[PDB]
RNA sequence: GACUUAAUGUCACGGUACCCAAUUUUCUGCCCC
RNA sequence: GGGGCAGAAAAUUGGGU
């Protein structure tokens, strides 16, 4: 009898544990401890288990991987191994007679959604054969009661997911007052392809969705159906995916003061295909010009609320004020991640300073070619156009790789990046597209925020540079835009000694050798804040480069809490390079450097360097002292046919602000 | 025309199963092995092993790029193209090995676009135009064909390759992210391969030559591209292990098992010639393990008999094969995330006049602490035990360092000398681009070996249990550790065009300077010091790789042969001048050098140190049971190993000292479970989810060749609380080390700082270290006896000034009446019984030994200790201490317990008498008793004061205070030095006149205490203090003379009023708990302990007085606060100034100790009828008729017991 | 010759078997029919 | 008319990646 009470015991366990109550911290150990007496049990016990002993193995199991965050982007291997053993336990559980049938209806149940969660992880352990065994298995046991286990209305929607029929179970799942709106859309949408309760439930499931975290269980079953949906070529998915795009906006909206986002991996693709949506919404023989101007429109702002957040893994997220929030967001995000199974002023879009026309970059990588939506405010009309980004990836690539090498040496790969940039992008040279002598501001995506779009060259014979007819400045996202001078300097002995020696121009609060209290110690926001100091880079989180100044230097955390007087002050950081603040490209881009702390704090625009140069164009830049896309076109900027390394230097010297 | 190319691989290459492109995709381990030699079989074992001609010619290739990109592409004057590495899908199918890998490109300087008419010899070595494709083998077409290498010698796989595991570790932490199994080979005897290179072209044969010549490693290593007794030893341990159950002595069956395994280290000689403890000369039974009737013969002549009969395997691999065995057999009865890790063309230009050059680095790692480079177990590294955790040797048994290993601590740390580095992601398609990486994809470095292939040093560990102080449930295991000072080669290789400061500054950190020390952390258990390695003789050298590469090709790139680099001239090979001194890189001094801070300082142990380690204690010759730890210390400079051991304190044994205290100081010891934990001590020591911030080393001895003897033998025993004599199988010799207050022993520890530590926790590590140096955790065992404590701490002048500064900071009124001897002034017996009766409190809620509890109180207690009569504590350890044996054989002399020459009395007679006292003073049970003997003796202790079992039925007050099984006590009591006084008892006739031959002393009879059963069990038996001593003393002549030689023992004798002083370092004591004890320790004026030998004839009355008591929460109580403990002491033992005659026990107690001379009674024992000073005519006092039954009822039981002082003669 | 390669593309030198645990707890070198 | 014990009981691996 030593079985049976023990895995009564695990049995009580496991239901505590089940109880949405508890925090997770402590579900761990619980769920830990009842491994280690289920185990125990079992060590003595393998000549023919006990149907119960092994259903609580395979439960507890099953709760073992979903307690297990997903560390990196990719899927864990440890939820990988706990679902590898879960179904090793319970198949000789499941090949011997029970002589119970609820104990054999509750093992198929629970075997049947474990190859259907295995095959959610990863295909390639469970394929659709196993799906079809778990319908041959739940039609055997008949465990259909959707009015008493939710366990069986999952593995319903997912059995009906496999193009089978259900009509047998179709009754039951009618009222289904254990399920949530999403299942029995799917259901409606299925079997009886009723489009109007299918969309009657959907409604209820996005305003749901709305008040839900991005770590929940519905979020990427959801933004699955809606990529099959758009597999089977289906009409409903653009509007489920707009009402998407549009609860996950919200929800994040008030969340996240520190500008931060939940990576679930599903989050890329529904904005993706959410954008997809509303640009077919847009060409879709539109006979009035203000709804395909209001769907452009729509275009941009999904396209720069995906760019307005943060993407960090757990496991790099893993004064005090700030901590506060963290804590809370990231115990708020690994609640609702297991909560699924159990049971300062805003600016508008449209509000721009006369004569300033925006491109907003969105890279789409469900359809393969990126969009520019730019805006104009001479004729206040919004227009789009799309090109390709595989070749000029595979340019970038090859011009990043040379520079790290060759730095100074690189100068004929960024001459011919930029010629790749004029070509992939031939719409910034057009008239129509971009107006000449108007003032540009760029919104960059993931990986064309390295690319210096202001040093595009037109694919001609003599081809004229971008930034000589266009004064342009960048900015990581639209989100961002909103007396005396002060000099900081934490450089090596031998550059940079005239400043500091010979400052007539200015520099009253300046600090050689400067620290990170230097920078923290600015009250007053001066007219132009000057920091010399080479930084690090952070290749796992963007929280955490750091400008390299004394005592420890200063991270861009550090930078958003301590650092407060700033506000409207061009600060030029004009002495680390742009590219050692983050890390470098691979697929996508979407750290923030330095500068992005200061704009987010209140400067009125960073004068960066896009690439290391030597220390006398820099300087000979903060000898410049009047109020960037001017003094590159006299300096000898445009000189790339004649003198690449020229072209290297004077292209690196970007503002990353809003005037 | 034919080229026959023989491979050669320097270091141990990998190994894979052949599978198929096919078939590959479906195995994860030889789909992340498709670089390395190919395993296909010919059963699942002796197959053949290969190397495929397409990996060699992508080699080949690729150095063929390298040397075009070195020359602006043009070899030897003929210029060449880019080739191209880009294949259209569209136009035919795409290769079956994608690059994704950074290309070197040049200019063209080419005539015509590359036809098959006169293409350039980078287009005909790549088989761009030849006739044949990416078809398969179909027709000899191919321009230039690449064979496969086939083994140059069945051929078992075990026999060439074996598996070991691998590892990714982290940066953040020192944990591993995952791991994967390899293959790697022998490259010693299988490490030739050989096959054919056709080249149908003749016009580019030279830059083929060269690119053979030019490839400098495959598979994972190193290369040179050449032109042209079980299953009988087991049924022998099983008949051994069956003969030791046949004895009931299979508990240390395993401790046998450990025996055999550490005999590895000792020679061969040691089981052929008996070199074996031999037991004592009368011991009749000899060795507790070697002596034992195992299938009728000594379990030593049967070892000999099997090494001669097992002599083919040799003496290593048969003690290791037996070890393993008996092991298993043992077990037998008793019961006993593998992660293996688009198409994008990225040309990578070189600028024209650029000067590229190779850099080797050749020296030796020498090793400053014993390293540990673990590996899985046997039976799980077999491709396709015994000690817990196994070091890393070849087939030659050798210690390695592998190649993986060195170059993991080499990226770490510069990733460090960086400050900004990656997480290496595997299976991406990009290369990384961060600093670390680039400067690591042009690191190439050597797996070497040492040229030492002795057995490692085990070193055994074990877990505390907080809540009790002792061993954990299934808390021990064994490592082993390579010794120290062991001297691996040292290479490394840079290609590059400038040595980057990052790399000088990992050199300079790795680098053994006169200040430098050596800092390169090799390998695991860095946590407790294992690895840190001092590389030196330090050698920079470089190649002109631009105008002096034919040469660099001729030479091989000095692969394989850097020992004659390492001992002294090839051309091209001009030494590295401009290698930046350590205080010249910013990287070092900014990262490297202020990463790990130095924290050393020197223990003082004022005590015998006692580490022991008992497995040794077996093997080496002398038959002690507990001998102290010693070291295995390599002597790089004469090579071999010192023959004089370096005994130390185990840096594992450093590091749970400190985290002990560390704990025990904030109060994070004594939680649950350490789960995912920010805990100031899981911070600090790390846990299961992260790395330790600071790593401790051993606690070397530096003060040992200042003693005559640095190992003191000291003798201990247990005594029967009711018959008084030792037990049954008690008697047990430790083998300290010499430590007196005097001449202490100096331990020069040192613990690395990392700099991340907070105020708070810096505050709390030099907490630890105070608490450590005033003396709350004495080093080693038997700490609560008067062993390895620390008598203070002087730290290093080198240590950092900001650490340094924070370091840097009565009478008893009671008096007992007494009766009879003072109403008579008659002889009485010499012992007396205690019958205190059978209500035994337990206490269930037992006090933990995890943070000090604020109600109760600790510190330590100086008491000074007084003698009324002589005093006889003999030190054992010399068996012929006076130099009497020579005249008369057989005569056990004595000395008096000394430690250097001075005289002291050992803690554990005064820990003894004071648990003694305190046990019968509170009605605990008696604690050590002679069960089943001859129903039983121990089946009539009626059943409360039976010996205190687990704590499941709770303690006894002297069994909650001083300690039991698996509890350590609370109360640590210590040698008492002499501290003035009068030193001798002159004697004056005696051989060497500071001597007293004592009487036959005979072991107790119990008979006589009980003589029926219808008397159920007498209590504790006591000693009076009569003044027995003056007859030994005035019967001197008569007793040497009359007594047998043989049996009489002499020893030296304290004379009367004769002072010691010693500490009593309570812990965590109760409030009454502490007065309970002062009351044992002082129990006031007229009332005195006995201590040492003649006990029963007046010997050793001793008088305990306390000085000063301590306590801290060093805050010296008042006297007023001394009482007041006492009181509620008194207060707690009623309901179980202080009157303490009150309690009846506690009165017969007292009377028992009560000295009648503070006049004259006489005391001894009665004679066997008309024996020697019979007296029979008058107070007869003769056995046979006081023990005759018609003459004297069985009411003896009555007047020996609750009766302290009744007289016998008339009554 | 096969037992094994595919050829205009093999960063696998692309990954430290790594992290946590005090060989310690208890015991007078003692004693009489 | 004689020396009696000279070690005893535990823990010898558990957790992770
Ligand atoms: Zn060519
Ligand atoms: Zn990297
Ligand atoms: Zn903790
Ligand atoms: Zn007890």
């Amino acid at each position: 009898t030593r079985e049976d009470i023990d895995r009564k015991e695990a049995e009580r366990l496991l239901d505590e544990a089940f109880n949405p109550r508890t925090k997770p911290v402590d579900r761990k150990k619980i769920i830990n401890s009842a491994l280690k007496i289920l185990i125990g049990l079992y060590k003595e016990k393998k000549d023919d288990l006990t149907s119960a002993s092994f259903i609580s193995i395979a439960r507890a199991y099953y709760l073992v991987s979903i307690t297990i965050l997903p560390k990196g982007t990719t899927i864990p291997e440890k939820k990988k191994e706990a679902l590898r053993k879960g179904i090793e336990f319970i198949d000789r559980a499941i090949n011997k007679f029970n002589g119970s049938i609820l104990d054999s209806q509750r093992a198929f149940r629970i075997k049947s959604v474990l190859s259907i969660e295995f095959n959610r992880i990863d295909r390639e352990k469970c394929d659709n054969i196993k799906l079809k065994n778990l319908l041959n298995e739940a039609v055997d046991k008949g465990c259909t009661d959707f009015d008493t286990y939710e366990w069986d209305i999952q593995i319903a929607i997912r059995l009906c997911e496999l193009g089978v029929d259900m009509e047998g179970h179709f009754d039951n799942l009618i009222k289904s007052n254990k399920a949530n709106d999403l299942q029995k859309a799917k259901a409606y949408y299925f079997i009886k392809k009723d489009d109007h309760k299918a969309k009657e439930h959907m409604d209820k499931c996005t305003a749901s969705l709305k008040y839900t975290p991005c770590s929940h269980r519905l979020w990427d079953e959801t933004v699955g159906f809606i990529e099959r949906l758009k597999g089977d070529s289906s009409t409903l998915w653009r509007d489920f995916a707009i009402k998407t795009y549009r609860s996950c906006r919200v929800q994040e909206k008030e969340t996240g003061t520190l500008r931060l986002r939940w990576y679930w991996s599903r989050h890329r693709v529904l904005y993706d295909m959410a954008f997809l949506a509303v640009k077919e919404q847009a060409d879709d023989e539109e006979p009035d010009v203000n709804v395909k101007q209001a769907k452009i429109k729509k275009l941009a702002e999904i396209s720069d609320s995906l760019k307005s957040r943060f993407s960090l893994r757990l496991s790099d997220m893993e004064d005090d004020e700030s901590n506060h929030e963290f804590k809370k967001f990231l115990d708020k995000c690994v609640t609702a991640y297991q909560d699924g199974y159990v049971i300062a002023k805003l600016l508008e879009l449209t509000q721009v300073p006369e004569g300033w026309v925006v491109v907003h970059f969105y890279l789409n990588k469900l359809e393969g070619m990126g969009n520019a939506i730019v805006f104009d405010k001479c004729a206040n009309s919004w227009q789009y156009k799309e090109f390709q980004y595989k070749e000029l990836f595979e340019v970038f690539l090859t011009w990043q790789a040379n520079y790290n090498l060759y730095k100074e040496n690189a100068a004929e790969h960024l001459v011919t990046l930029c010629k790749k940039i004029g070509e992939t992008m031939p719409f910034l040279f057009c008239d129509n597209f971009i107006p000449n002598g108007k003032d540009v501001l760029f919104v960059p995506h993931d990986f064309l925020h390295r690319l210096p779009l202001h040093g595009s060259i037109e694919n001609k014979t003599n081809g004229k540079l971008f930034l000589e007819n266009h004064s342009c400045c960048y900015l990581p996202a639209w989100s961002f835009a909103s007396d005396e001078y002060v000099l900081l300097k934490n450089f090596d002995q031998g550059h940079f000694e005239t400043l500091q020696n010979n400052q007539i121009w200015g520099t009253q609060s300046v600090k050689d050798g400067a620290s990170s209290d230097d920078l923290e110690n600015i009250r007053n926001n001066p007219r132009l804040l000057t920091i010399l100091c080479h930084g690090e880079a952070n290749m796992s989180n963007p929280f955490r480069s750091m400008l390299k100044l004394a005592n420890g230097g200063i991270t861009y955390l550090e930078i958003l809490n301590s650092v407060k007087g700033l506000k409207g002050s061009q600060v030029i950081l004009g002495a680390c390079e742009t590219d050692l603040v983050p890390p470098l490209s691979d697929v996508m881009d979407e750290h923030y450097s330095v500068a992005t702390a200061l704009l987010l704090i209140g400067a009125a625009g960073v004068v960066g360097t896009m690439w290391k140069v030597r220390s006398n164009k820099t300087k000979s830049l903060i000898e410049w002292k009047l109020e960037l896309n001017e003094w590159q076109k006299e300096t000898g900027g445009a000189a790339y046919k004649d003198h690449p390394p020229t072209f290297y230097r004077s292209i690196a010297f970007r503002s990353i602000g809003f005037p | 025309m034919n080229i026959t190319v023989e491979l050669t691989f320097f270091e141990p290459y990998r190994l894979v199963e052949w599978f198929d492109w096919d078939a590959r995709k479906k195995s994860h381990s030889a789909m992340r092995g498709q670089a390395f030699a190919q395993w296909t079989w010919k059963g699942r074992t002796a197959g053949k092993s290969f190397i495929t001609g397409t990996l060699v010619r992508s080699a080949v290739i690729k150095a063929v790029e390298e040397l075009l990109s070195l020359n602006n592409g043009k070899w030897e004057g003929v210029p060449c193209c880019n080739g191209s590495f880009q294949t259209d899908e569209s136009k035919g199918k795409k290769p079956s090995f994608l690059r994704k890998r950074h290309t070197l490109q040049w200019q063209a300087n080419n005539k015509n676009i590359c036809d098959k008419e006169e293409a350039c010899p980078f287009c005909i070595l790549l088989g761009r135009f030849d006739n044949a494709g990416k078809v398969h083998e179909r027709n000899k077409d191919y321009d230039i064909h690449f064979s496969n290498f086939d083994l140059d010698h069945d051929l078992r796989l075990v026999d060439i390759a074996s598996g070991r595991i691998l590892n990714r570790v982290d940066f953040d932490t020192g944990k591993a992210k995952d791991y994967f199994r390899t293959w790697e080979a022998d490259y010693e005897t299988y490490g030739t391969y050989t096959g054919r290179i056709t080249l149908r072209n003749e016009h580019a044969k030279k830059l083929l030559l060269a690119s053979l010549g030019f490839v400098d490693k495959l598979c994972g290593a190193l290369c040179r591209i050449e032109v042209i007794h079980n299953d009988e030893l087991r049924k022998q341990a099983e008949v051994i292990v069956e003969a030791f159950k046949q004895n009931d002595k299979l508990e240390k069956i395993r401790i046998l098992a450990d025996a055999i395994r550490t005999l590895r280290l000792h020679g061969e000689g040691v089981i052929e010639k008996d070199e074996l403890p031999d037991g004592k000369e009368e011991r009749d039974k000899g060795h507790h393990l070697w002596d034992i009737k195992v299938q009728g013969t000594a379990l030593r002549t049967k070892l000999k008999e099997l090494w001669q009969s097992n002599k083919d395997i040799g003496w290593r691999k048969f003690t290791e094969m037996l070890g393993s065995n008996l092991y298993l057999i043992y077990k037998k009865e008793t019961g006993g995330t593998e992660y293996y890790s688009s198409d994008l063309f990225i040309p990578v230009t070189p600028p024209e006049g650029i000067e590229t050059k190779e850099w080797i680095i050749v020296g030796r790692l020498k090793a400053a602490t014993p390293f540990y480079f673990g590996v899985q177990q046997p039976s799980d590294s077999i491709p396709g035990e015994h000690t817990s955790f196994n070091i890393l040797l070849d087939k030659e048994n050798r210690y390695r360092i592998p190649r993986s290993a060195l170059r993991g601590a080499l990226r770490r740390d510069l990733r460090t000398a960086f400050g900004s580095g990656c997480n290496v992601s595997l299976g991406g398609q990009i290369l990384c681009n961060c600093k670390v990486c680039i400067e690591m994809r042009r690191i190439t470095l050597k797996d070497s070996v040492s040229d030492f292939s002795e057995p490692p040093e085990i070193r055994y560990r074990i877990a505390k249990n907080p809540g009790t102080a002792t061993v954990e449930d299934g808390s021990l295991f064994d490592i082993e550790v390579g010794p120290e000072g062991l001297t691996f080669p040292f290479v490394l290789r840079y290609r590059g065009h400038k040595f980057p400061e990052q790399l000088s500054s990992v050199i300079r950190y790795w680098e053994e300077n006169d200040g430098k020390n050596g800092m390169a952390w090799l390998g695991g258990l860095d946590s407790t010091g294992k690895g840190r390695f001092a590389l030196k003789d330090i050698k920079i050298f470089e190649w002109d790789l631009n105008q002096k590469i034919n040469e660099y090709i001729k030479e091989r790139g000095m692969r394989g042969k850097e020992k004659e680099l390492l001992e002294m001239l090839p051309d091209g090979l001009i030494p590295y001048k401009f290698f930046e001194e350590r205080e010249c890189l910013f990287p070092y001094k900014e990262n490297l050098k202020p990463q790990w801070s130095e924290v050393q300082y020197t223990i003082e142990v004022g005590s015998p140190l006692l580490t022991a380690d008992t497995i040794s204690a077996l093997t080496e010759p002398g038959n002690r049971d507990a001998i102290a730890y010693k070291k295995r210390v390599y002597n790089d400079g004469n090579n071999a190993i010192e023959p004089e051991p370096r005994f130390a304190v185990k840096s594992e044994t450093h590091r749970g000292i400190f985290r002990t205290a560390v704990g025990r100081r904030t109060g994070d010891l004594g939680k649950e479970d350490h789960e995912d934990c920010t805990c100031d001590m899981c911070i600090i020591f790390g846990n299961e989810h992260e790395s330790s911030k600071i790593r401790f080393e051993d606690l070397e001895l530096i003060n040992g060749n200042e003693f005559e003897k640095l190992e003191k033998h000291i003798d201990h025993v247990a005594i029967d609380r009711f018959t008084g004599g030792a037990l049954d199988k008690a008697k047990f010799d430790t083998y300290p080390l010499a430590g007196s207050p005097k001449k202490p022993l100096k331990l020069k520890g040192r613990f690395w700082i990392k700099k991340g530590f907070s105020g708070d926790h810096k505050l709390l590590i030099t907490t630890a270290l105070s608490d450590i140096r005033d003396g709350l955790y004495p080093l080693g065992s038997k700490g609560g006896v008067g062993y390895g404590w620390v008598a203070g701490i002087s730290i290093d002048d080198n240590v950092p000034d900001d650490f340094k500064e924070m370091i840097n900071k009565i009478n008893n009124d009671y008096v007992h009446p007494g009766h009879q001897s003072p109403k008579q002034d008659n002889i009485y017996y010499p012992h007396y019984f205690l019958d205190s009766g059978s209500k035994v409190y337990r206490e269930k809620d037992i006090i933990t030994h995890e943070e000090f509890t604020e109600e109760l109180l600790s510190g330590k207690i100086n008491c000074k200790l007084e003698t009324l009569t002589p005093l006889i504590i003999p030190d054992t350890s010399d068996e012929n201490g006076l130099k009497l044996q020579g005249n008369k054989p057989g005569h056990k002399n004595y000395k008096f317990f000394n430690i250097n020459g001075e005289l002291m009395i050992p803690g554990s007679e005064l820990r003894g008498m004071l648990r003694t006292h305190f046990e019968a003073l509170t009605k605990s049970c008696f604690a050590i008793f002679g069960e089943d003997s001859t129903k039983t003796l121990g089946g009539k202790l009626d059943k409360a004061l039976h010996p205190c079992t687990g704590l499941s039925d709770g303690l006894c007050p002297g069994c909650h205070l001083f300690g039991t099984t698996d509890y350590k006590g609370r109360v640590k009591f210590g040698f008492a030095k002499y501290e003035n006084g009068p030193e001798w008892l002159i004697t004056r006739g005696n051989n060497p006149e500071r001597s007293l031959t004592l009487g036959v002393l005979e072991s107790p009879r119990p008979a006589f205490s009980i003589p029926d059963d219808e008397s159920e069990i007498p209590g504790r038996k006591f000693y009076l203090h009569h003044n027995g001593w003056r007859i030994i003393r005035q019967k001197q002549l008569e007793i040497r003379e009359t007594v047998q030689p043989e049996r009489n023992v002499t020893t030296e004798v304290m004379d009367k009023g004769n002072v010691f002083s010693f500490d009593v370092r309570f812990e965590n004591l109760r409030e009454w708990e502490l007065g309970l004890l002062l009351q044992s320790l002082d129990p006031g004026k007229n009332i005195a302990h006995k201590l040492g030998k003649g006990k029963p004839y007046g010997f050793g009355s001793v008088k305990i007085k306390i000085d000063s008591l301590h306590t801290f929460k060093i805050k010296r109580v008042p006297q007023s606060d001394i009482r007041e403990y006492i009181n509620k002491g008194y207060q707690k033992l009623i309901e179980w100034l202080p009157q303490w005659h009150v309690i009846p026990h506690i009165d017969k107690l007292y009377k028992l100790l009560w000295v009648p001379f503070l006049l004259e009674p006489d005391v001894r024992y009665p004679v066997l009828n008309e024996e020697s000073k019979g007296y029979i005519e008058g107070s007869d006092y003769t056995y046979k008729k006081l023990g005759d039954k018609d003459n004297l009822p069985y009411k003896t039981r009555v007047k020996g017991l609750t009766t302290p002082w009744s007289p016998w003669n008339p009554f």
